[PDB]
């Protein structure tokens, strides 16, 4: 439920992306935000490249093997050549397990998208909740600086503070009157 | 058009021929003698026209057909009626060769290209071109005949006025540079490889430096060796060169119209005959 | 013997280039083994490697001649091509490495002016156009303001290698080479011209203050017998180690500086705990080991509850409040700085150093340390790094714990009441290795 | 076991609750380099390379990153040909990563099912994390692609036909003898009638495929009368016959036959 919420409330700004001009693997990555899978495939099926339509599909899903693979790539191109495409790069952050956890953190689409747009990446492709939820939506907090201004932000900041709900909705309390 | 005609090559049948020109288009003129007969012009082109070639048949008889825009279209005949049923548009300058492979090997077109290319087109499962891109000459490859057996082998004729010899291995999965020749000092023409019945093959290998330097071997594994047609610079410059099925008698027309039955002899001399 | 190598430079550095899998014979044969013929391949690249050793000190050989010096306009193409990488790498390194430093240049290669003029006819073609030389000819234009003086073309390099390619990825890759550190002797004597008269690079920065942290003969050859330079060696340092390319480029005591040095730091690094400019952090807390060796006279008081190593009253190995801040450098190389810490407390309490503090509290440091079984082991460094040089000197300081005691007594003794704490940790699985290999299954596979 | 599953525990009672098919599992299953790795430096420096990944040699030719890497896409993986028929994938999971393969070496860990602690329960306790792949099917149908993918040369696709049931590939036969046809054989046999199964158990939809599936089950005995005309340079060796005939499980019938 929870995440049809984060998918459905990005809805707008994504579709508004999808009409534009946009790298090929921008768009398998902006039809995973929504999260599509098969059609993601099927995109990077049409650009010759089987062996990534592989890596599209164990997505909706991690495991422990690919992270160690996928981290070990993104450092053997740092210590490689030059020209890397950014939304390349997206995808295997995707498939560290660790979408800011790992050694690139997403701040081009916090920019461009939502706040919302980065609470999506973790439930979806953060661990897949071996975590609690809870802990989750709390490190993430921490990590990216949820409104205290959004009422629909602060739903989200007292399930991460589920733990000692009191002190901080005092002080959201006097920040947000919507 | 057909006033300024620079390919009129048959099918291995010798009953169909695809003739083109300076007219932006393909006339398919199919051999009924002297007489031949249109079955549709082919408009698909922009500006002149170079090479055609039928397929050989074991994969239908599929035109081809290269030219000054870019362009090789693929046609077929699918149900009496026609189709450009790929492109294979992958350059940007003036389209030079076309020549399917031979039906002792498979599906395997060689389109070259004076943007520097040869390719080396890979027919998919729904005959969906896809080449790997292989250069030979580096100002631009003029030609690309093939060689069948008298793995896989063509030839390439220079704009750099070499003449390499490309040999197929699957341990690499491209085309070894096998040998490199020269003794060409103007760009070459046509690179036309002998379909002998037997252990031999010559290499007109025709040059616009008044000269065709025909290279032989005498049995495949004796190596390249210079030879001249003639020994002298032609009055005039030297255009399309074949080697017959069964005899191996070199055919070329000149400039002013020398016509070439000159077969090697015992002697080693390039000998008038039939 | 030295000069002699004169064409097995260029050979060497042109056959790891393009040129890799090359047959003339075709129709290759396959399965047996499914051979050999593969292995022999990399067997190749290890050896490009070991010719190149000399070019990493060919400032203390004799000329190079004009002829191959000439080619660097069709042997300017592959860039210099900038673990597979380190292999590729050398080139850049060892054509810079030309041109060090000693006081032995004067031509007023580099005694020879054909050189560049024949060089410079074919150029502006970056920081490899640029690198080694435009620095032969800061010299050649230093003692000509007293000549006629050309700066022109010279001018028009430095600015031309503020273009594309960047000088700092040049820097950082000298160090990510270390197979022999010869590598890394390039920098700290090529670096003073690269502030002096090129615009001043703000991303220094970042690069120098790894470079400051240890240097006892290796990046300090550059100065304190040169005088070649009237700019940026010991000219200008002679005068407190704090110009402002004094830091950017160039390097009883303790109380002699400020009470003492010791005393001033400590109040220092508790400030940072959500601090930026990692700058700072890994070249002073790293620069602990210059007076770390033989003393904790007086670091011992803070050291107790550092924040630089503690969990007894501090969460973490007190760097999980400067570990959880960050994901960069500053978390990374930090926890490096506790694991080089930890074996300089362990290395003087198997034999008595003097004047310096009891040999039973340089072990109850470590216990402050003992936390980490609950899962503060787990927590020590994030993600993974999976490349094959380092993240292996994370527990091969924290195995010999029960080496340097169990078995290995110096003084006669070792073991004595510090058995009580040490087993706390040390004398169950964990510090004796249960959970160590098993790090490292995947982000080891190499032995296997 | 019963109540509510991911696709691991479909598969174990799969096993369990048959065991011809568990034999036949058995027979296809029973029968050193060193490399430095690293790539993406020597690509930019000659003309394009632009991203960096093996997804580049796709997009066109696999001739634009290093070519003493190309050599060890066929060489390592005619290795690996020789291992899966002496079992496992997990072997080959690591003779692929010193192939200077690692991106590519993620789909021998898409060969595994979703083992977890969120939706088995004698699978919860083997393992404290999640394991594998719970798109399972339409990983299955994608590696499927490539064992038809012309892009790809015989010397990659081969296990990647295995790997979702093998069609003869031609890189998948090193012994070339009756057994090794067999192998091959039988592995297509299991791979279609495990989905079919899984369509019983609802792990097979219209959103787990890129390719339609074979709902078609396979015969042994017939897919035999292939192999015996094709190899009567095994019907020499009785042996050989011998070995048939207990995968077959019709032992007098042999018996009687030889007397």
């Amino acid at each position: 439920r929870l995440t049809s919420w984060i998918v459905s409330q990005i809805g707008p700004e994504i579709e508004e992306k999808i009409r534009n001009s946009s790298n090929e693997i921008e768009q398998i990555f902006l039809y995973l935000l929504l999260n599509d899978v098969v059609r993601a495939s099927k995109l990077a099926i049409e650009s010759k490249n089987g062996h990534l339509s592989v890596l599209i599909s164990y997505l909706g899903s991690n495991d422990p093997r690919i992270r160690d693979l996928a981290e070990l790539q993104l450092q053997k191109w740092s210590t490689g050549g030059c020209s890397i495409d950014k939304n390349i790069s997206k995808i295997y952050k995707l498939l560290s397990g660790s979408p800011f956890e790992g050694l690139f953190s997403l701040k081009e689409l916090e920019s461009e998208f939502s706040w919302l747009c980065l609470l999506n990446l973790t439930l979806c492709y953060g661990q897949i909740d071996e975590y609690s939820l809870e802990s989750l939506v709390q490190s993430h907090l921490d990590k990216f600086s949820l409104p205290y201004d959004d009422p629909i932000g602060v739903i989200f900041q007292l399930y991460a503070a589920n733990e000692n709900t009191e002190k901080l909705y005092k002080e959201v309390r006097q920040r947000t009157n919507a | 058009h057909n006033e300024l005609i620079h390919d009129a090559v048959l099918d291995y049948y010798g009953k169909r021929l695809a003739t083109c020109s300076s007219d932006k288009t393909i006339k398919i003129f199919e051999v009924e003698g002297e007489t031949h007969k249109l079955i549709d012009t082919l408009t698909g082109h922009e500006g002149p026209v170079w090479r055609v070639d039928w397929a050989h048949p074991k994969f239908g008889t599929i035109l081809a057909s290269c030219s000054y825009d870019g362009k090789v279209l693929i046609w077929k005949e699918e149900n009496g009626r026609w189709s450009q049923i790929a492109v294979h548009a992958v350059h940007s300058a003036s389209v030079n060769s076309v020549q399917w492979a031979p039906h002792e090997y498979g599906p395997l077109l060689l389109v070259a290209s004076s943007d520097g290319k040869v390719s080396v087109v890979e027919f998919k499962e729904n005959g969906t071109t896809s080449p790997i891109i292989i250069d030979a000459h580096a100002i631009g490859v003029n030609s690309a005949s093939w060689a069948p057996a008298t793995s896989r082998k063509f030839v390439t004729g220079g704009a750099d006025n070499l003449v390499k010899i490309w040999k197929y291995n699957s341990d690499a999965q491209t085309y070894v540079l096998e040998s490199t020749l020269e003794g060409h000092s103007d760009w070459v023409r046509d690179v036309a490889w002998s379909p002998t019945v037997l252990l031999r093959s010559y290499l007109a290998s025709v040059s616009q430096d008044r000269t065709c330097i025909i290279w032989t071997q005498d049995n495949e594994q004796g190596p390249w060796k210079k030879t001249l047609l003639k020994e002298e610079k032609f009055p005039d410059v030297l255009w399309r060169a074949s080697w017959s099925l069964s005899g191996n008698v070199l055919a070329l027309s000149g400039g002013d119209n020398k016509v070439t039955l000159w077969k090697e002899n015992l002697e080693g001399k390039w000998e008038p005959a039939g | 013997d030295r000069f002699n190598v004169v064409g097995k430079l260029i050979s060497i550095i042109s056959s790891v280039i393009q040129n890799y899998d090359i047959i003339t014979a075709s129709s290759l044969a396959h399965d047996y083994n499914n051979s050999l013929v593969q292995l022999k391949k990399f067997s190749d690249l290890k050896f490009i490697l070991q010719i190149l050793q000399i070019l990493n000190l060919m400032i203390l050989n004799t000329k190079v001649p004009v002829d191959i010096v000439n080619q660097w306009f069709l042997q300017y193409q592959n860039q210099f091509v900038e673990l597979i990488s380190r292999i590729s790498s050398l080139f850049t390194i060892t054509t810079i490495l030309i041109l060090g430093l000693n006081t032995s240049i004067a031509q007023f290669l580099y005694m020879d002016t054909e050189t560049f003029d024949t060089v410079n006819s074919a150029l502006e073609n970056h920081p490899m156009i640029h690198y080694s030389w435009s620095f032969i000819l800061y010299y050649r234009r230093a003692l000509q303001s007293s000549e006629s003086f050309d700066d022109s073309d010279i001018t028009k390099f430095a600015l031309f290698a503020e273009s594309h390619d960047v000088l700092q990825k040049l820097n950082t890759l000298s160090e990510i080479l270390s197979f022999d550190p010869v590598y890394t002797t390039v920098i700290t004597v090529f670096l003073e011209f690269s502030l002096n008269f090129i615009p001043i690079t703000a991303s220094t920065s970042r690069v120098f203050a790894k470079i400051i942290s240890k240097a006892p003969e290796q990046f300090i050859e550059n100065f304190l017998t040169n005088d070649t330079f009237e700019k940026k060696l010991s000219i200008i340092k002679a005068k407190l180690p704090l110009l402002i390319p004094l830091i950017n480029l160039a390097l009883e005591i303790l109380s002699y500086l400020s009470a003492s040095i010791i005393q001033v730091i400590f109040e220092i690094f508790e400030i940072s705990l959500q601090r930026k400019d990692y700058t700072s952090i890994v070249q002073c807390c790293e620069f602990m080991t210059m007076l770390t060796p033989n003393y904790l006279h007086l670091v011992s008081s803070y050291l107790n509850k550092s924040d630089l190593l503690d969990k007894y009253g501090k969460t973490g190995l007190s760097n999980m409040i400067l570990g959880s801040v960050e994901l960069s450098t500053g978390d990374y190389t930090f926890t490096i700085q506790l694991l080089k810490l930890t074996k300089v407390f362990i290395r003087e309490s198997l034999s008595l150093k003097n004047i310096h503090i009891s040999k039973r509290s340089k072990i109850d440091i470590i216990n402050k340390l003992i936390l980490h079984a609950i899962h503060i082991f787990e927590s020590y460094y994030n993600w993974k790094y999976n490349n094959f040089l380092q993240k292996f000197e994370i527990a091969f300081h924290l195995t010999l714990i029960f080496y340097d005691v169990l078995h290995d007594v110096f003084t006669i003794l070792i073991i004595s009441s510090s058995a009580n704490k040490l087993l706390q940790l040390f004398l169950t699985p964990m510090d004796s290795i249960d959970l160590a290999p098993n790090t490292l299954t995947n982000i080891l596979i190499s032995p296997l | 076991l019963h109540p509510y599953n991911s696709r691991g525990l479909f598969e174990k009672k799969l096993m369990q609750d048959n065991k011809q098919l568990y034999q036949i599992w058995i027979v296809m299953v029973w029968l050193p380099k060193n490399v430095p790795t690293s790539k993406w430096l020597n690509s930019i420096t000659s003309g394009g390379l632009k991203s960096c990944d093996l997804d580049f040699p796709l997009r066109e030719n696999t001739n634009v990153l290093d070519v003493k890497d190309k050599e060890e896409d066929h060489i390592f993986f005619k290795y690996i040909y020789e291992l899966i028929l002496a079992g496992a994938i997990d072997e080959a999971l690591e003779e692929a990563k010193l192939s200077d393969n690692i991106s590519i070496c993620m789909i021998l860990c898409g060969i595994q099912e979703y083992l977890n602690p969120v939706i088995d329960t004698q699978i919860a306790n083997e393992f404290n994390t999640q394991q594998g792949i719970k798109k399972h099917s339409l990983w299955r149908r994608t590696v499927y692609s490539l064992s038809q993918q012309a892009g790809l040369d015989p010397y990659e696709r081969a296990i990647y036909s295995y790997l979702s049931g093998a069609i003869p590939n031609q890189e998948v036969l090193q012994y070339s003898d009756w057994e090794s046809d067999l192998h091959i054989h039988l592995n297509q046999i299991l791979q279609t009638e495990i989905e079919n199964y899984l369509l019983e158990n609802n792990q097979v939809g219209t959103d787990e495929l890129i390719l339609p599936l074979p709902s078609h089950a396979l015969t042994v005995q017939e897919v035999l009368n292939r192999v015996a005309s094709r190899h009567p340079s095994e019907s020499e060796h009785p042996i050989r016959v011998l070995m048939a005939s207990v995968i077959l499980d019709s032992l007098p019938s042999v018996i009687h036959s030889s007397v």
